RNA sequence: AGUAGUAACAAGAG
RNA sequence: UAUACCUCUGCUUCUGCUAUU
RNA sequence: GAAUGCUAUAAUAG
């Protein structure tokens, strides 16, 4: 959708310095570490084999609740959703080189944002965070 | 450590490759380098980790 | 995720079919001549 | 030009070039002086301070939580069991399972360093067994002329090895080509 | 000494599940043997509770070929097995867990209860766990010097409430009978240092896995830590 | 033969 | 011995460690 | 005006 309700600018050739940094690779949903994550994937698919409630699971309730009820009608393998979840929530942030775009929306499109030697002006679709504005 | 270079003198890069490498390198010399760094460790520690290298050093 | 515990498998096991069955009868899931047979043969173990 | 000497362990003849006579030569030397090495230690220790502690520190209590199955993830590892190469996972199973022979349920524990004494003690066994399957026939009927069916039907054993020709095995390192 | 004590009082079925308990937590039976009768004493005081209690298909309680318990024990049952049944209740009859492991259910009245054993007076220690808690189970505190705290609605009986009494202030009299009852008095309090020891034959192999100049382990250890090598 | 190259395949097994 | 002009097989005829994660 | 640090079956590197 991203990339379907986007707008090109130009291309424009010159020397572009691309500095290596540690960048979000894809947009999350809410971002948590790996633990409190994991145990917020357990209350949505595996109630009963959740273990101890940590206070995680009463900050991220409302998003358990929304995730449940969408989830509810499916008849995909549980160990499947379980992953698509963790896409979603667990942060996958690694080294790049980039130049004048950090954003995850614009780091997933980084082949096409720019070369060494040339630059390609691209605007996501959807929504953009004030915080990164 | 290019711009940390003397001025008015030379800098120059060894591109380096050590030969022989794993056939050289002496387990008691890594037991030594354990007992070295884990001074400060409680006794079991500096314990645990002496055996890799010394198994390494009777190994067959 | 790695399920964790010292305690045997087959204890586990047992435990969780046994909760399951308590449940299923009360809540109305299960049958009576279902729960004779299930409680008998958790009896077996 | 080092020290050579016979192992009272495996019987085997050690050498040792450790603290040895210096090179004459630009031929691969292994004489590396001990003193040198702390040396060199000490006085990276000065230039970074307080990091060997540092790491001792954070290896130290990384142990306390690893478990034994961090052994199920590392290609083919040699299994002393069957004197081959298996899978890390299963090289780790037969030896868990051999090792509940011995009496050593430290595995049971979970912990990577319950499951590390049991090896070291393993060494003290003066007989290590283990399970190694053979094959027996059995008569199964089926629907057959004379109206029965011969399988072979495996089954453990339970063999022995002595102090040192487990030490051996232990100690041992299985060999390929790159 | 304690070791032997608990042999002759409890049953083996009390003492293993205590002492898998009490391993979980990664704390030695019988160096601190204390804990484990404590353990014991919450252990049993629980299985009384729970002996004869049963229902019929209609749904009420009765005394005791028939399998299906008034109560629901959670102490006892290793960590992830007792949770998965405080959880598996809670969900199936649609009330919110709680955030620390309960000891026993009702399945008549459908809330958790709380047992504690207590040394000193029972209506004071009652007060001491209503801080964590509050209303999230029902507690249910007793002490040796015959006494007893329960919750406003205590589904215990007058009879059942003897029997824990009994053997409240039985055993009590054991200990005092051998004089044991005064291990238990004194206040025990050690750390558990992760020891790794080495054997005879790894301890040989890495005498004989030393630099030249050296005779034994002991002598490389102390010459990297003390000597200094400069220059 | 050939592939190939410090040692193999050019079928192996019941 | 024989079944066998049959049957089975095509990385298993020893494929390591570590980093990019 | 910063972060958030991890763990694949390919490939490359040592």
């Amino acid at each position: 959708m991203r990339l379907d309700n986007a707008t090109w600018g130009r291309i424009t050739f010159g020397p572009v310095e691309r500095v290596r940094k540690r960048v979000l690779l894809n947009p999350l949903t809410k971002e948590m570490p790996p633990d409190e994550a994991s145990n917020v994937i357990m209350e949505i698919l595996f109630p009963k084999e959740a273990g101890i409630p940590r206070e995680s699971t009463w900050i991220h309730r409302e998003l358990i609740k929304e995730k449940r009820e969408k989830l509810k009608g499916t008849m995909i393998t549980p160990i499947v959703l379980a992953y698509m979840l963790e896409r979603e929530l667990v942060a996958r942030r690694r080294f790049l080189p980039v130049a004048g775009a950090t954003s995850a929306e614009f780091i997933e499109m980084l082949h096409c944002l720019q070369g060494e030697n040339w630059r390609q002006i691209y605007h996501p679709g959807g929504n953009k965070l004030t915080e990164s504005r | 450590m290019l711009s940390n270079c003397p001025p008015g003198g030379i800098s120059m890069t060894v591109t380096g490759d050590n030969t022989k490498w794993n056939e050289c390198l002496n387990p008691r010399i890594f037991l030594a380098m354990t007992e070295r760094i884990t001074r400060d460790s409680p006794i079991w520690f500096r314990d645990f980790c002496s055996i890799a290298p010394v198994l390494f050093s009777n190994k067959i | 995720r790695k399920p964790v515990g010292q305690h045997s498998m087959l204890e586990a096991m047992a435990h969780r079919l046994r909760m399951d069955a308590r449940l299923d009868y009360e809540s109305g899931r299960m049958s009576k001549d279902d729960f004779e047979k299930a409680m008998a043969h958790l009896g077996e173990i | 030009k080092g020290k050579q000497y016979i192992s009272d362990v495996t019987g085997c003849t050690m050498v040792d070039p450790t603290n040895g006579p210096l090179p004459e030569d630009n031929e691969p030397s292994a004489y590396a002086q001990l003193d040198c090495v702390l040396e060199a230690l000490d006085r990276m220790d000065e230039e970074h301070p307080g990091l060997f502690q540092a790491a001792s520190q954070n290896a130290m209590e990384t142990l306390m939580v690893t478990t034994v199955d961090k052994l199920t993830q590392g290609r083919q590892t040699f299994d002393w069991t069957v004197c081959r190469n298996q899978p890390a996972a299963t090289a780790l199973n037969t030896t868990i399972t051999s090792f509940r022979l011995n009496d050593l349920n430290g595995a049971d524990k979970g912990g990577l360093i319950p499951f590390c004494q049991d090896i070291i003690d393993s060494l003290d066994r003066p007989e290590m067994t283990f399970f190694s399957v053979k094959n027996i026939k059995k008569k199964l009927p089926a629907k057959n002329r004379k109206g029965f069916l011969i399988k072979r039907i495996p089954m453990k054993v339970k063999d022995k090895i002595t102090k040192v020709e487990y030490i051996k095995r232990a100690l041992s390192l299985n060999t390929m080509t790159k | 000494s304690m070791d032997t004590f608990i042999t002759r009082n409890f049953q083996t079925t009390i003492i293993q599940k205590a002492k898998n308990t009490m391993a979980e937590f990664s704390e030695d039976p019988e160096l601190q043997p204390a804990m484990l009768f404590n353990i014991c004493v919450h252990l049993e005081v629980c299985y009384v509770i729970s002996d004869m209690n049963f229902l019929d298909e209609e749904g009420k309680a009765y005394t005791a070929q028939n399998l299906r318990p008034q109560y629901e024990v959670i102490e006892g049952m290793p960590r992830t097995i007792a949770w998965m049944v405080q959880r598996s209740l809670a969900q199936e009859h649609g009330i919110e867990t709680p955030k620390y492991l309960a000891d026993l259910f009702d399945y008549k009245t459908k809330r958790f209860i709380e047992v504690g054993i207590t040394k000193g007076l029972a209506d004071d220690y009652f007060w001491k766990k209503k801080e964590k808690l509050g209303n999230s189970m029902e507690l249910m505190i007793f002490s040796y010097n015959q006494d007893y705290s329960l919750s406003n609605e205590s589904s215990l009986d007058e009879e059942g409430k003897g029997r824990v009494l009994s053997r409240l202030t039985e055993l009590q009299a054991e200990l005092s009978l051998k004089n044991l009852w005064q291990v238990l008095i004194g206040e025990e309090d050690v750390e558990k240092g992760i020891d790794f020891k080495l054997g005879q034959t790894i301890s040989r192999l890495r005498d004989i896995s030393v630099p030249a100049g050296f005779s034994n382990f002991e002598g490389m250890r102390s010459y990297i830590d003390n000597i200094d090598p400069k220059g």
